[PDB]
């Protein structure tokens, strides 16, 4: 049945306030080791 | 640095004191405000070996060629980045 009609996007409503950031925390696993500088801030 | 392209010859200054009527600046000093002008060290310094004065000389001090970088602002890993621009 192909529909053309309906907006699919209808995620974005049920939003809150902490969305990204708990996307950011649900994602912290799946990434990569980062890489370093060498020192632990620019000054150290 | 228009000023520091010349070589100058002044004098050691001397006493000046109060006026006690006006309390402006009294002296006796007749080379007080004597400054020569000289293209180089060696006519300053034939200038005053032909006047008989004592005189002694510092050279000139330039400043040293620095290393300038825009980028190094903005280092990967080095201590010279700036914390803000």
């Amino acid at each position: 049945p192909f529909d053309n009609t309906t907006y699919k996007n209808l995620q974005h409503h049920d939003y809150s306030t902490y969305t990204f950031l708990d996307l950011n925390l649900d994602l912290s696993k799946f990434r990569m080791p980062q890489p370093s500088s060498g020192r632990e801030s620019p000054r150290h | 640095v228009n000023n520091t392209k010349k070589w100058k010859m002044e004098f050691d200054t001397r006493e000046r004191w109060e006026n006690p009527l006006m309390g402006w600046a009294s002296t006796a000093d007749p080379l007080s405000n004597l400054v020569l002008t000289f293209s180089t060290k060696e006519d300053a310094i034939a200038f005053a070996e032909k006047n008989g004065w004592s005189y002694d000389v510092e050279e000139r001090k330039v400043p040293k060629p620095k290393s300038k970088s825009y980028g190094a602002n903005f280092s990967w890993n080095k201590r010279t980045r700036v914390s803000t621009k």
